[PDB]
């Protein structure tokens, strides 16, 4: 039963590693995302201030 | 070994393997939300002062 | 003699691991008098032992 008990628990670990690997992926996505959603706030704030200069 | 001792460890260990998988992925993606905010705020506030 | 010997002419992924994330393999040199005592006790010696892995 050597090759059934070791084989099954090890496969469990191969699944366990894959879930951890998805959450690492998730975290990389959130870094790229962060630069992206900060870019959309600057250039809308930029033109708001440019609005009130043009009003002036 | 006997047949019960063999199943007793198999159920207990595979529980742990799952518990440790869940615990590590959940902590890493918990940190992913936090870290997103730090960086989005940081990039904005530095460059908003530059706009001002 | 087992006090400086560990196998390395042969290497199999079901007798040796350490490139998992959860699993390792530790080799125990047990005296031949103590041998039957090792098969009975090994599971119980620590928690979370892979069932039926003890073989010579």
């Amino acid at each position: 039963s050597q090759k059934n008990g070791i084989a099954t628990l090890l496969q469990a670990e191969k699944e366990a590693h894959e879930i951890v690997s998805k959450a690492r992926k998730y975290r990389q996505d959130k870094l790229k995302q962060a630069k992206t959603d900060a870019a959309k706030e600057i250039d809308s704030y930029k033109i708001q201030k440019d609005k009130e200069l043009k009003e002036f | 070994l006997t047949p019960n001792q063999v199943n007793d460890e198999l159920n207990k260990m595979q529980a742990f393997i799952r518990k440790e998988a869940e615990e590590k992925a959940k902590e890493i993606q918990l940190k992913a939300d936090q870290e997103y905010e730090i960086e989005k705020t940081n990039i904005v506030r530095n460059e908003t002062n530059n706009i001002d | 003699d087992l006090s400086v010997r560990s196998l390395h002419d042969i290497v199999k992924p079901e007798d040796f691991v350490l490139n998992s994330e959860h699993l390792t393999t530790v080799l125990v040199a047990v005296p031949k008098s103590l041998k039957s005592d090792f098969e009975k006790s090994y599971e119980t010696l620590s928690k979370n032992v892979v069932p039926a892995s003890a073989s010579v």
